[PDB]
């Protein structure tokens, strides 16, 4: 595992958390517009 | 799902539901009267 | 954001709009009635 | 990126990448359902 292919693991890791965040943080804000439809 | 809409359509329609239902015998109360 | 909720809220808070537009102006005109 | 706590790195690089991808699925069908809406 570690050596190399975790490297582009934790690379890929931080990538998809962040777009994870990105995405979350995205539609809640999308739902926290109005929250009284 | 996406919890906060799902949810929140839900309560917006039971809403309306009620003012539909209230503003359609309503309505028909205001040919009554 | 999310287009699909947004805009079509958008068509929905309009009808809902009419809806206790007219239940408001309605029950008020009953009342007085 | 080691022999320490990679596990839960491993763990939760394939489970938010299937989240990811669940959650654009879901969004496309959880509006999508709502036709009526």
């Amino acid at each position: 595992g570690c050596g190399k292919s975790i490297d582009d693991l934790e690379d890929e890791l931080y990538a998809q958390k962040l777009k994870y965040k990105a995405i979350s943080e995205e539609l809640d804000h999308a739902l926290k517009d109005m929250t009284s439809i | 799902g996406m919890d906060a809409i799902k949810k929140k359509m839900q309560m917006l329609k039971l809403d309306n539901y009620h003012l539909e239902n209230e503003v359609a015998r309503l309505k028909k109360l205001v040919g009554e009267r």
